[PDB]
RNA sequence: GCAGUCAAGCGUUAUAGCGACAUUGCUUUUUGAUUCGAUGUCGGCUCUUCCUAUCAUACCGAAGCAGAAUUCGGUAAGCGUUGGAUUGUUCACCCACUAAUAGGGAACGGCUGGGUUUAGACCGUCGUGAGACAGGUUAGUUUUACCCUACUGAU
């Protein structure tokens, strides 16, 4: 093993002197501050003078006084503009470093932070069998962190319970492999497309199948999307977007097991398939366009963005973690009836669809020639920002769950981290040794779990932009990785057969 | 200007441009050499065997790459019209891969000649000159798509 | 100079298929910091470098990506020939306006570089051939110090000095130095 | 002329009035001419006649036995698909190669009387921080043009090759002074930097450092190749 | 200092270079006090390499 | 070259083992950008002949070969294939003329410079020394023919 230099005679004399001690001081004059919102750009209070021992808690509750929100606070996070964050205190942020003096102003920008926190994921929870082939596919239930979908290469789907860490249902209706497998927002049915050209659905609880497969496909399916709970009426049952190598659309209405809609614009193979938040989908193909179809306009093509010089591999939308959590929270709450599990998940996509101003839906494309566009379709039509830096195709894209980050994993053994909003760099993730396939937020954007073509999985800390650990088990290459709602386990599958649990 | 860029010499394929340069080195260097020849004697043919043929590859690759108009530094009408019949990226990545390919054989041709100066018998200083051919012989194989393009 | 033939056997042994050299992620993460943080001083001189996987180590931030690979989506056939598929522009043009403009915007640059080359290489070089003009031969004394003798020695004096000392000139110090050596 | 002006010629007057009768009669004695060139080219044209006979005869059982099979009708990911790529040592034994073979004689002196100085024949790896002993003291003279520093290591697993720098001399077979001479022969036990094979060792360690054998003569072919040891 | 900072190598080498007529031989002959290498002014008067030992341990090129 | 793939065959009744033609990876990545140790034999002048693996000249075949020019190839050795610069090296490289400035053998299994150059001398490296060399510089007598044969002419 190569070790670090040690350390020299000086420095062991240096390290024997006697240390400081990073004391607040008494005489610490006050600082003339202005509030500044990130989202919005708007200022509250004006010029207002803040103690130097003033902690973090309790300048959050200055600012929820001053906002007149006293009563149902929500924490925010600080930051000075470099722009440094707000660690402990003021003193220790700014003032000892000593870039900004006492008689100078400060202008902390707020933002809004999550209330609950996740632990990182620090050991494999176990290495459950069951899969006779390579792991191709993997989800966690939406609305419960016990349940894990699985779909492999023995023409098979497995759910697997994740508090006893055993299988509970297999699902072997498929003839080829399994290649993706999606669970529905409200939680009722599992939808697997398979290499065979067929869909099927499966009840979790009683582990069978909904009738016959879905048929007329020509070719393997690539992915599969969902109608969201909050454009869906109450009373129906979601809608189900599916896209193929063949180059087509499918949409399928489950309650009555028909197909709908069968879109074709593209003239070579669909990568992907979102359905928005606003009625409409996007679809990324090998064609090096993206297609933006409205589905209350009998399924015609809205725009063609035609911007990427290559294969488009993944897009990906600002709501996605609530378009696939629907209704449900971390806290595993089901609403009563349709119509407060519509009006719940409304607010739920609110939250991250209507602020600073006007509501958006922005949209990240991840192609084959290392770069990924930052499109915003419903405003313009011109690509809003280009993301430039990866040597190698940007495999995989992600949206954090409050849409302020974006994340691109590349073929070059890295990972990168861009602003969400106008799309400029941020940092760069390294400790992979191998290609990087695909990436998990956590549910308070906080971590970050990526998987690698070298047999690990590395959880990322998005505050400090470090490696936060690194998690080896695997004997072959990791194809899937997953992080739970509730932000208790994480799954991992791939070459070794084996079902990977992580927990704190 | 140049206003007409017929003047272009004949361009090969890649089999038939091994084929005419292999032979050309074969009927136009010496050919004999014996085990009983002094080590130096054996050395110089075999260094004249592999410095011919890379000088033919050479020469070659620069008719293709002096004939050839430049695209950038040509008048705009031209070429805006040579891009729209032609393909520009294409055009300049072939040549490209030409000038590559030039640098690559003189490049063996250097290494090889000075590896043969350590050779201690014929059957060492042999092989060394027909691998010297053949990594020629394969970076000419690796242009088949851009010489039957140009 | 000895003619016996030696019995040359590698023998078994697990020894050969396991691992020589690794390395943590922590110790890659200091390695990788410390590289950046470094202040050379001029009058401090590598005695032994340590070996380390700078392959793993030299991992530089870079604003722009090399361009898309055409040749994997399109190739040479269909680009051009009796079996070409193309038929349009990759990217056309937004409209007849931004056009014209672009292409009076590469007229005018167009004659501001042939004014700039005429300037001086058509008063130069291209006039003095139509008259028939020949420049003379170089000199063969003004290629001395080039000879490969020459450099041959200079090669073997640096793989056996330790030391190098470049002298130069006090009269033109940057004429004489040898950067390329350096 | 301009464009295809061959075609609108050929379009507007026609061919030669015997292009059509001289064409198939040439076709005709083509099998005749074939058979004569087979009986009458001698030497190398001769010989490459037969080597080109034989290739299209191969392709073409190729070509017929495709078409009578058309007529007769790793488990990847998505993002995956529609892309493209004992504790035995795989050479126990090899030549032996004698001193005499190693070494060459290199004669000092105005009359070429001395006679101490060796120089090694055979590819060699210096390392790092070489420098050449002074001249007086040199009595084993690796030259510069024999030195290596990379090779072409082909994994077992995976099917890959890749150019990779080498890191030491473990064992030579011919012998312990061969090995601390750095002498690369075939057979030779090499280490390597594997750094950008990533390997990952089961406690979650990068492995860049690994075994390889040597299984070529690089004084043959001017370079090295090698068999990595996993 | 050099030879002080490689004591462990029984002896050390210094290679001059530079421009023809630059003064590596004049400043040879300067640190031996003695001509041991032949100077001119024209240039190209040195021709090959030649070994002068300075010191014990020290070796001039 | 190494490692692998395929399969016309060969082998077999144990889908063991060989294996032509093809083909992949490394060497070597896309926008025509920008000298690294020959350890023991070399070059001239004069002059003849031979080979063809043909550079030019003769005649042909093919090619987007319009014409002009050029490229590849066939028969072909009848006939030609140059003048110079450069030794702080040239196991070559430039300038020009030219129809063209093709390759090679009969040595490398007479004058003449490099070279086996012995005695004089100096510098450098090594050796305690006699001296030797990693080396560098300079100066240094070998002198048939009228014999036989061959060849050229003459009785
Ligand atoms: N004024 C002055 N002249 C110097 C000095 N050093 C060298 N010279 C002169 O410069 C000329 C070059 O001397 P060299 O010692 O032969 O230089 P070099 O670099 O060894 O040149 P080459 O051996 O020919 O390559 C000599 O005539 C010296 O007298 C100096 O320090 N001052
Ligand atoms: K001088
Ligand atoms: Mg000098
Ligand atoms: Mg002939
Ligand atoms: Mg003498």
């Amino acid at each position: 093993s190569t070790l670090i230099p040690p350390p020299s005679k000086k420095q062991k004399k240096e390290a024997q002197l006697p240390r400081e001690v990073a004391i607040i001081p008494k005489d610490l004059p006050n600082v003339s501050i202005k509030f500044q919102a990130l989202d919005t750009g708007d200022n509250v209070g004006g010029a207002l003078r803040v103690p130097g021992a003033i902690s973090e808690k309790q300048l959050e509750e200055l600012l929820n006084q001053l906002n007149g929100t006293s009563d149902d606070p929500v924490p925010y996070t600080f930051s000075c503009t470099k722009t440094i964050d707000i660690t402990d205190n003021l003193y220790s942020s700014l003032i000892k470093p000593g870039y900004n003096s006492t008689e100078d102003q400060i202008t902390l920008l707020y933002t809004p932070r999550a209330v609950f926190k996740v632990k990182p994921v620090t050991r494999s929870s176990s290495a459950i069998a069951g899969h006779g082939s390579t792991i191709l596919c993997s989800a966690f239930a939406p609305h419960t962190s016990s349940r894990m979908v699985t779909g492999a290469g023995d023409n098979t789907a497995r759910i697997w319970d994740c508090d006893t860490q055993t299988p509970m249902h297999t699902l072997k209706g498929h003839y080829n492999w399994v290649l993706c497998v999606s669970w529905s927002p409200d939680g009722e049915v599992i939808a697997t497309g398979s290499m065979d050209n067929t869909i099927r659905l499966w009840d979790p609880k009683s582990g069978q199948c909904l009738g016959d497969a879905l048929r007329g496909h020509s070719k393997w399916i690539t992915s599969l999307s969902w109608e969201p709970i909050h454009l869906v009426k109450p009373g129906s049952k979601p809608r189900l977007a599916s896209s193929s190598k063949d180059g087509t659309i499918k949409i399928w209405d489950t309650v009555s097991r028909v197909c709908q809609y069968t879109m074709s614009g593209h003239t070579n193979s669909v990568s992907c398939v979102k359905w928005g938040g606003q009625g409409l989908l996007y679809s990324g193909s090998h064609d090096r366009t993206v297609r933006v179809w409205d589905i209350n306009s009998q399924g015609r093509c809205i725009n063609i963005l035609k911007s990427h010089a290559h294969w488009v591999n993944h897009l990906s939308l600002s709501t996605d973690y609530a378009l696939r959590i629907g209704a449900f929270d971390h806290t595993g709450k089901k609403p009563s009836t349709p119509e407060e599990a519509q009006k719940k998940a409304l607010e739920n996509y609110e939250k991250i669809c209507k602020k600073n101003g006007n509501s958006e839906e922005m949209m990240v494309t991840a192609s084959d020639d290392y770069t990924m566009f930052l499109w915003n379709p419903l405003k313009s039509t011109k690509p809003i920002a280009r993301m430039t830096g990866h040597q190698k195709l940007v495999n995989h894209v992600a949206f954090s769950p409050d849409g302020r980050y974006i994340v691109s994993a590349s073929f070059d053994n890295s990972i990168k981290l861009w602003d969400g909003r106008d799309g400029k760099f941020i940092s760069t993730f390294r400790g992979h040794v191998a290609s990087v396939y695909q990436v998990a937020w956590s549910s308070d954007c906080r971590l970050l779990v990526s998987c690698s073509k070298d047999t690990t999985l590395k959880v990322w800390d998005v505050r400090t932009r470090k490696l936060s650990v690194d998690l080896p088990g695997h004997k072959d290459e990791v194809y899937t990785v997953d992080w739970s709602v509730d932000g208790k386990r994480v799954c991992s599958g791939g070459k070794d057969k084996m079902v990977r649990l992580w927990t704190h | 200007m140049q206003l007409s860029w017929k003047d272009i010499p004949t361009v090969a394929p890649a089999n038939d441009l091994l084929d005419i340069v292999l032979n050309r080195t074969q009927r136009k260097t010496p050919t004999v050499i014996r085990p009983g020849f002094k080590i130096t004697r054996i050395r110089a043919f075999y260094m004249r065997k592999v410095k011919y043929t890379g000088e033919g590859f050479v020469e070659k690759f620069e008719d293709i790459l002096k004939g050839f108009p430049n695209i950038n530094d040509v008048h705009p009408f031209h070429r805006d019209l040579m891009d729209t019949l032609y393909e520009k990226n294409h055009y300049k990545i072939s040549l490209a891969a030409i000038s590559r390919a030039k640098s690559l054989v003189e490049q063996v041709a250097r290494d090889y000649v000075r590896l043969l100066k350590f050779g201690q018998s014929l059957f060492q200083c042999k092989q060394l000159k027909r691998a010297a051919l053949g990594r020629m012989a394969t970076i000419v194989k690796k242009l088949r798509d851009p010489l039957a393009y140009l | 100079q000895d003619s016996t033939i030696p019995d040359a056997r590698v023998q078994p042994d697990r020894r050969w298929f396991g691992n020589t050299r690794v390395i943590s992620q922590d110790a890659l993460q200091h390695f990788r910091s410390a590289l950046g943080e470094t202040q050379k001083d001029t009058y401090q001189v590598l005695l032994r470098r340590n070996k380390l996987p700078m392959s793993l180590l030299e991992e530089k931030d870079a604003d722009e990506s090399p361009k898309a690979r055409i040749l994997d989506t399109e190739s040479y056939a269909d680009a051009f020939g009796p079996k070409a598929q193309r038929k349009r522009p990759r990217l056309a043009a937004s409209n007849l306006e931004d056009l014209v403009k672009a292409t009076n915007e590469d007229i005018t640059k167009y004659e501001e570089k042939q004014v700039l080359d005429a300037t001086l290489g058509l008063m130069g070089n291209q006039e003095d051939k139509e008259n028939g003009w020949t420049s003379a031969a170089k000199e063969a004394i003004f290629s001395k110090g080039q000879s490969k003798r020459i450099w041959n020695e200079l090669y073997k004096v640096i793989d056996s000095s330790d030391v190098v000392i470049h002298v130069l000139d006090a009269r033109d110090p940057l004429g004489t130095r040898c950067k390329s050596v350096e | 002329p301009q464009n295809d002006y061959i075609e609108r010629h050929i379009k507007q007057h026609g061919k030669r009035l015997d292009h059509e009768e001289r064409k198939r009669k040439r076709e005709a004695r083509e099998s005749h001419k074939i058979s004569e060139r087979a009986q009458k080219l001698t030497g190398w044209k001769g010989k490459q006649f037969a080597k080109k006979r034989y290739a299209e005869k191969v392709s073409m059982r190729k070509k017929i036995k495709a078409h009578e099979q058309s007529k007769v009708k790793d488990a990847l990911p998505t993002y995956l698909l529609d892309r493209e790529q004992k504790f035995s040592v795989p050479l126990p034994k090899v030549r032996g190669i004698s001193e005499e073979e190693m070494f060459k004689v290199i004669k000092t002196g105005k009359s070429r009387s001395k006679s101490w100085k060796r120089m090694i024949t055979k590819h060699t790896f210096v390392g790092e921080g070489f420098t050449r002993r002074p001249v007086k003291m040199e009595r084993i003279i690796r030259p510069s043009a024999l030195r290596q520093k990379k090779a072409n290591v082909t994994h077992p697993e995976l099917g890959v090759t890749v150019f990779l720098p080498i890191l030491a001399v473990k064992k030579n077979p011919q012998s312990p002074m061969y090995t601390q001479l750095g002498v690369l022969t075939k057979g030779t036990i090499i280490e390597v930097n594997v750094s950008e094979l990533g390997m990952v060792t089961a406690g979650g360690k990068v492995v860049w450092g690994k075994y390889a054998q040597v299984t070529n003569e690089p004084d043959r072919d001017g370079c090295v190749n090698a068999v990595l040891l996993v | 200092q050099f030879s002080q900072l490689h004591t462990d190598r029984k002896q050390i080498s210094v290679g001059f270079i530079g421009y023809p007529n630059t003064g590596k031989s004049s400043i040879i002959n300067t640190l031996r006090k003695k001509k041991v290498c032949q100077v001119a002014p024209i240039p190209g008067e040195t021709k090959v390499w030649q070994y002068i030992t300075l010191m014990k341990r020290i070796f001039l090129i």
